[PDB]
């Protein structure tokens, strides 16, 4: 909503607060959005 | 609906029986929402959407000749279909896939 | 790391656009064309 602009290719989610000022086209990737987390080596290796 | 009397005849009662489902409780959201009034009824020729001869069996066909606005239901976004018709947002991700057993 | 968990949600990408712009239909019909091609799936699994 600028000057230059005029077009985004990126990775832009698809929202009810944008799609008014803007619209978008068919989705060309469809991804949700999960949780990462953090791994460590398990300590059940019967070493002891 | 629209059913057939019997199968030699050509006539046919136009009979009551109430539907549900899955996209039956969104378009009864989007009546809620959007406070309009809606006669749904089922298709009669054919099912879905397969251009023969420039001809549509029904459902595009129904609404490619402005005889019904919108077609709610099972329609799968396709390339000639998007042509013809307008289609909206998405709301469930499909495509094809194997059953094999 | 692993990635756990279940998606929610769930939404696709897009690109952008201005307002109203004569390449909406063009713009989308393109690509819904290369998704029916195979041509966005194949690309896909060579870059990622």
């Amino acid at each position: 909503l600028s000057g230059q602009a005029d077009m985004i290719v990126a990775p832009l989610t698809i929202n009810n607060e944008r799609a008014q000022y803007i619209e978008f086209s068919k989705p060309f990737k469809y991804q949700g959005l999960t949780i990462l987390v953090k791994k460590e080596i398990p300590r059940s290796t019967l070493d002891s | 609906k629209f059913v057939k009397i019997n199968n030699s005849t050509n006539e046919g009662m136009n009979v009551k029986k109430c539907c549900k489902g899955f996209c039956i409780d969104i378009l009864k959201k989007l009546s809620r929402t959007v406070k309009f009034t809606y006669d749904l009824y089922l298709v009669t020729n054919g099912k879905h959407g397969k251009k023969v001869n420039n001809v549509w069996n029904g459902m595009i066909g129904e609404v490619v000749y402005q005889r019904a606005v919108m077609a709610v239901g099972s329609l799968t976004i396709n390339e000639e279909r998007s042509e013809v018709v307008d289609f909206s947002v998405p709301f469930v991700e499909t495509g094809i896939s194997v059953m094999v057993s | 790391l692993v990635t756990t968990g279940e998606l929610f949600f769930r939404s696709g990408f897009g690109i952008g656009m201005r307002k109203d712009s004569p390449w909406k239909q063009n713009v989308s019909l393109s690509i819904l064309k290369s998704h029916e091609n195979g041509f966005m799936e194949d690309l896909d699994k060579t870059w990622v």
